[PDB]
């Protein structure tokens, strides 16, 4: 699982935790790096722990469909990074799992690839990288995750379970409008069923 | 066994991006080698990019028609220059002491993962060169 | 005309069994569980027809 | 800190910690030294749910057609503790566990000339599930970790909430796994769409 | 009854009454052997107590049909030992009951048997042959059991009664799942029907 | 002294030795080696006695087509037994498991003759019936 | 380099050894002759440096031992810097605790290498041996 805290700060990441911070009440601090401030650590942890849930979850802008995973020429491995969020077939049932740290096909029962797969694979990404939207809401979600541990205050806990709920809306209402659907021309089945 | 810190792949001539699965704690630790009938060594900014902290992306497509069969990816941490250096009065942070923790796990995981640098047994059982010449094998009886 | 089964992640049913069981079979599950997205435009249908 | 690091972190460190974290706990630095019961808990917490979430049955950890060769001398096939399910690969099931052993209920034998092909479930790593199903497995055992070692009612509501959403989730994740099909991929179905 | 405490532990035996201990917050123990711990012993008699209870209620895995229980040739007399869970007939009314620890013939007022007798039978078995879903199933329900007689907590009460109802919810899965059961060709009165 | 070491395998036999010191269980690898390597699993084909000993579930030997059993410590890399975390009080356990781990891997970096060539009393290369690719 | 010869047929006794050790017991001499003698430290060579080893006698050429052999074995059971709690976290114990590890990685890039290993050309740089009992 990839290291959190082993990197510079970014300017959202210390201003996420900030807004984590004060979810308990707690003052801002200058930087992430470490001054024995428990309560910020703890709010780092809960902001990964969040940045990867929401984005293992699967989005339009985050999903990548058609990747190729490639082998290593001289073993035939191809690794099942922890930080592959999902790793799926491009159609029909999924046929790879993670087995020992390498991608595995279970129906034929082999770890050995002599070419790349092509996989729909949702990759961990930097908070930094993420949609206003999504950075919003998975600050949000470990706000409330955060406070519900720590402090535990329950007139917090109701005021940022409604704001979860918002903020989840605001990042659904994002994944309709980059993902720009439709049943008639976007679908896979109807399109067909179209031609006259 | 399997080698973990030495990534190769094939080089088809329009594939530029490769995944970095190996931890590594300076992108200057990771050393990237087209190899054919020769290994060329490849800079840091002018022959490719970290794209992400796991991806490398070549600013030109190789392939076997430029002469490379395969692009490695490995890692070669420093052994004499050590990143973190403890003080008499510096105070003692978590993360100084997993860099310094990791800095010499990597070191040592280079070392067991070193059969690339000489023949030894693949997953199968059969030694591996590697794709690589056994130069001043001379005469044979 | 698209048939899609829409199955609800907060109850118990599989489709994994639904689809490998033949007919007559018992499978554990909820009929509450499993749905199907359905056009609901019949009163455009019928101002447009 | 200086430079741009690329290093990962033991899950099962994290999830301990994620574990502790959930009734308000510092994070530990290490798992082992037997001395902690904090960790022992907590790991033998992490290793239950997750052996027990597995034991469910999942598209991408039910192994179909595997199989299960016999001891040469003895014909014995082991029914291994770390088989959470042991079922036939169509219709009823015939083999049970008698000692320690695959015993066919149906012709009441252990011995087996050849190997027998059975749907089988094998106990996973934690390390070797999807995100998901890691982050429900960590959800279900901080759960049970503060209904046991922390007994907090207000906490307890907040991880059922939190379950259920984990749980919801890897219930996405089988059917986008599973891509199953009622017309086509159904087992009776597809024969009769056939013209 | 088998005594449950007379054998030497198995590993799941010492993990199942661990996870008892653990519902009340009992730390774990390293052996089953008594050090005069009036908790884990109370645990496994629970365990023991459960694990005949559930095996008890029947199901496809540990139900015997076509079973033959030979009588002894000289005192004609077939053991009704306590560890059947269940003695019913292959079909129709059962007429076999317990008298006095010997099988016997209500229908016909005897306990003398020449022959071999044919019966669906439950016999207990060891909580480690039991399958994982329903070795899960027992502890929680001794967890249960184990809270409400020795300990009492009510927030204990209500969260093990949501786990017992989902450990059996699992274990009705397994045994449909085992099963394997049709109504239309698996069935003793419609595969008749179907014939043209 | 040896991380790495070979037994024979005979069907009689059940129980091997583990030398080395291992800090997890998952540290040691359970190989069956014949025509055809197989890794066993840590509970469904063998276990761990003792500390030092592991028993197979099933015994082995050349009718099932494996001769001999290796007994390997591949300790984790990647996956670290000690991660300080900040505002964690600084034990020396942890400096000191820390320190066993990178150990243990450089002790294991200097145990791959055993995966190697190696050389003859000649002097020579000897592959043990082994083909070179590449 | 953590393994270097020395040849010295005239009397002398002094080798400057390169390898930084920890330990006196890390290091090891060996006189390669007809057979490999290994050298107790007492009785045969004294540090007069920590940079500099005093082998007693020529043990020259003159013998069949010729050539002397520095090697390091670093103890991987033994650690110098066992850390203790109620103890001053020292930077020097700090330090010397990751090199002990290093100094074991480097002499197996060593050890390996030996036996075969890879030139400045990117090439398996063979010693002149054949490979013998190479199967097809």
């Amino acid at each position: 699982m990839r290291s959190y805290d082993m990197n510079v700060e970014t300017a959202a990441e210390l201003s996420a935790v900030n807004d984590i911070l004060a979810s308990i009440g707690e003052p801002p601090v200058s930087t992430l790096e470490g001054d024995a401030n428990a309560d910020a650590a703890n709010a780092r942890r809960i902001l990964n722990k969040i940045n990867r849930q929401i984005q293992s979850r699967g989005w339009t802008f985050n999903i990548e469909e058609g990747i190729t995973l490639l082998p290593d020429v001289y073993s035939n491995l191809i690794v099942y990074s922890d930080d592959y969020l999902s790793l799926m077939s491009t159609s029909g049932q999924s046929i790879y799992v993670n087995r020992g740290g390498y991608v595995y096909d279970r129906t034929s029962q082999s770890d050995r690839f002599d070419s790349g797969i092509t996989v729909n694979i949702i990759r961990l990404r930097d908070y930094d990288e993420m949609p206003e939207c999504f950075r919003y809401w998975i600050v949000t979600k470990a706000s409330r995750q955060f406070n519900n541990r720590f402090f535990g205050a329950p007139e917090v806990e109701g005021v940022l379970q409604e704001e979860e709920d918002e903020a989840r809306r605001l990042c659904m209402e994002y994944e309709m409008d980059y993902g720009g659907y439709n049943m008639l021309d976007g679908d896979a089945f109807t399109s067909g069923l179209l031609t006259r | 066994n399997v080698i973990k810190t030495v990534l190769t792949y094939q080089l088809d001539g329009s594939n530029r991006d490769f995944n970095i699965p190996f931890e590594y704690l300076a992108r200057k630790f990771v050393v990237v080698t087209l190899i054919g009938v020769d290994r060329k060594v490849l800079t840091i900014n002018t022959d490719y990019r970290f794209a992400t902290r796991t991806t490398i992306s070549l600013t030109k497509a190789w392939g076997p028609a430029d002469g490379y069969t395969t692009i490695e990816l490995r890692r070669v941490t420093s052994t004499t220059d050590r990143l973190v250096d403890f003080t008499d009065g510096s105070i003692l942070r978590a993360y100084d002491l997993n860099v310094a923790q990791i800095q010499t796990m990597h070191v040592a995981e280079e070392a067991r993962d070193l059969t690339t640098d000489t023949i030894g047994v693949n997953n199968d059982g059969h030694l591996d060169a590697r794709g690589r010449r056994i130069v001043n094998l001379a005469n044979a009886v | 005309s698209k048939v899609i089964g829409l199955v609800n992640p907060a109850g118990i049913t599989q489709p994994r069994r639904l689809t490998k069981a033949q007919t007559g079979d018992f499978v554990t599950g909820r009929p509450e569980d499993i749905s199907f997205l359905q056009l609901e435009k019949q009163a455009d249908f019928t101002v447009a027809k």
